[PDB]
């Protein structure tokens, strides 16, 4: 069995919202509910990266370090990639049952958000990112940051890098075209693999905020709430390595 | 300190 197929298999169920469409829409309503389904993706997040081959190799330590940075990346990107095979759109499919639309997009502070995530499906889209480059990149997201210091298991950490740098690599190959092409892929590939670091920054800037914010009465489930309390002093105190392929 | 992630890490699934 490939590498690719093994990260395939392991692909997390759909989730429900939970979401009465029979009582109208707010901001409020919709962000609320967001963030408790986030708890349940973020929940099955943990399951899936227990999945990922070498990744419980890693040092305890080093696997909550990698969940804890990663876990927006991770969210934003497979979201894209929902949206990105319900398009066109110009929607985000958080949930089958929970839709973003253009009247839903309207809502007060709605885009302002939103508009990090529309940014991840329109790139899959103008890329036209097939379903195992996706699986390939999804994995890199995980491995996309470490702490200033490094990992426990930093050397082990490097070689499971390569080895998923190289599956994307495959991925590439399969879409049959020449060197020169496969080359453009790859930079066109890891820049938008890149590009995600400032996607989290600017939709992490509000979630911090509303979490802050008590007056906001905008609740976080515990998981997202625990990812939220120990990511806040980190980048405060700028423990925080962002790996970059282009530079 | 983080202990629903490390439960969920240190569990078996
Ligand atoms: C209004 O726009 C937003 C944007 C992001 C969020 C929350 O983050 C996510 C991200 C992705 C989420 C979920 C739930 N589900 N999926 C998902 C769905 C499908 C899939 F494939 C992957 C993930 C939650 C975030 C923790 N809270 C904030 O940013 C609050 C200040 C607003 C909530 N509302």
């Amino acid at each position: 069995p490939t590498l690719v197929s093994l990260l395939e298999v392991i692909e997390p169920e759909v989730l429900y919202a939970g979401y009465d469409s029979s009582v109208p829409d707010s901001t409020w309503r919709i962000m609320t509910t967001l963030n408790m389904l986030g708890g349940r993706q973020m929940i099955a997040a943990v399951k899936w990266a227990k999945a990922i081959p070498g990744f419980r190799n890693l040092h305890l330590d080093d696997q909550m370090t990698l969940l804890q940075y990663s876990w927006m990346s991770l969210m934003a990107f497979a979201l894209g990639w929902r949206s990105y095979r319900q398009s066109s759109a110009n929607l985000l499919c958080f949930a089958p049952d929970l839709i973003i639309n253009e009247q839903r997009m309207t809502l007060p502070d709605m885009y302002d958000q939103c508009k990090h995530m529309l940014y991840v499906s329109s790139e899959l889209h103008r890329l036209q990112v097939s379903y195992e480059e996706y699986l390939c990149m999804k994995t890199l997201l995980l491995l996309s940051s470490v702490p200033k210091d490094g990992l426990k298991s930093q050397e082990l950490f490097d070689e499971i890098r390569m080895t998923y740098i190289k599956e994307l690599g495959k991925a590439i190959v399969k879409r049959e075209g020449n060197s020169s092409q496969n080359w453009q892929r790859f930079y066109q590939l890891t820049k938008l693999l890149d590009s995600m670091h400032e996607v989290v920054e600017n939709l992490l800037n509000y979630c911090f905020q509303t979490f802050l914010d008590k007056t906001m009465s905008i609740e976080f489930p515990e998981m997202l709430a625990e990812i939220i309390t120990n990511q806040i002093p980190k980048y405060s105190n700028g423990n925080i390595k962002k790996l970059l392929f282009h530079q | 300190e983080n202990a629903l992630l490390r439960y969920l890490l240190d569990k078996d699934d």
